[PDB]
DNA sequence: CACCACAACCGATTTT
DNA sequence: GAAAATCGGTTGTGGT
């Protein structure tokens, strides 16, 4: 099974309807940019936030994606699962 | 599963959830408008007690703001 | 229209 | 796992 790639095309979908900075803090945390996972305070010092700010986006967020509107993913080691077993965790 | 049925399935956040910054009228007429959908919903039940059975921090769910919730459960 | 000046307000953000 | 304290952008009013 490389369904993997749909799910990624699918995952890049659901990410370009949060916001510029919900987006970003995403990718960072989980690595969807260099294959590196940052922590909430590198993303801080991005942002110009405190930690504690991050993670009150990254929560926002994950209500976001786990929201009735957009959660179209629920169908199931690496970053993009990584994400996908953080929003259903 | 209950999710699938949600009526707001396809029509994503903008409705549900606020934009950075939004405060005054814009703010609660966008919340006005998510609970008039939800009160159509026929999951609104499964919507709300997930919602305050995880306690989502954001968003409207289940025909309850955001705060509505954050009432309801403190304590 | 612009600018300014504030005060109240309350969401964003920082601090416990 | 937060909650409370404080900061600062916005909104509305009223001026030049
Ligand atoms: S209750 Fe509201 S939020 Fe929950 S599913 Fe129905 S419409 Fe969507
Ligand atoms: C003034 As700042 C954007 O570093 O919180």
């Amino acid at each position: 099974a490389v369904s993997f790639t749909l799910l990624q095309d699918q995952l890049q979908s659901v990410l370009d309807t949060l916001s510029e900075r919900e987006a970003g803090v995403v990718r960072l945390r989980f690595g969807l940019t260099d294959g590196q996972p940052r922590t909430l305070d590198e993303i801080g010092q991005v942002y110009g936030v405190t930690r504690e700010r991050i993670r009150q986006i990254e929560s926002k967020t994950m209500s976001k994606l786990r929201h009735p509107s957009r959660s179209q993913v629920l169908r199931d080691g690496t970053p993009e699962e990584r994400l996908l077993r953080a929003i259903f965790g | 599963n209950w999710q699938l049925q949600g009526l707001c399935r396809g029509m994503d956040s903008s409705m549900f959830f606020h934009p950075d910054g939004e405060r005054g009228r814009a703010r609660t007429q966008r919340e006005q408008r998510a609970k008039e959908m939800c009160r159509r919903c026929p999951v609104i039940e499964a919507c709300r007690s997930h919602a305050l059975e995880v306690g989502e921090p954001y968003g409207v769910w289940g025909g309850l703001s955001e705060s509505e919730r954050d009432l309801l459960l403190k304590g």
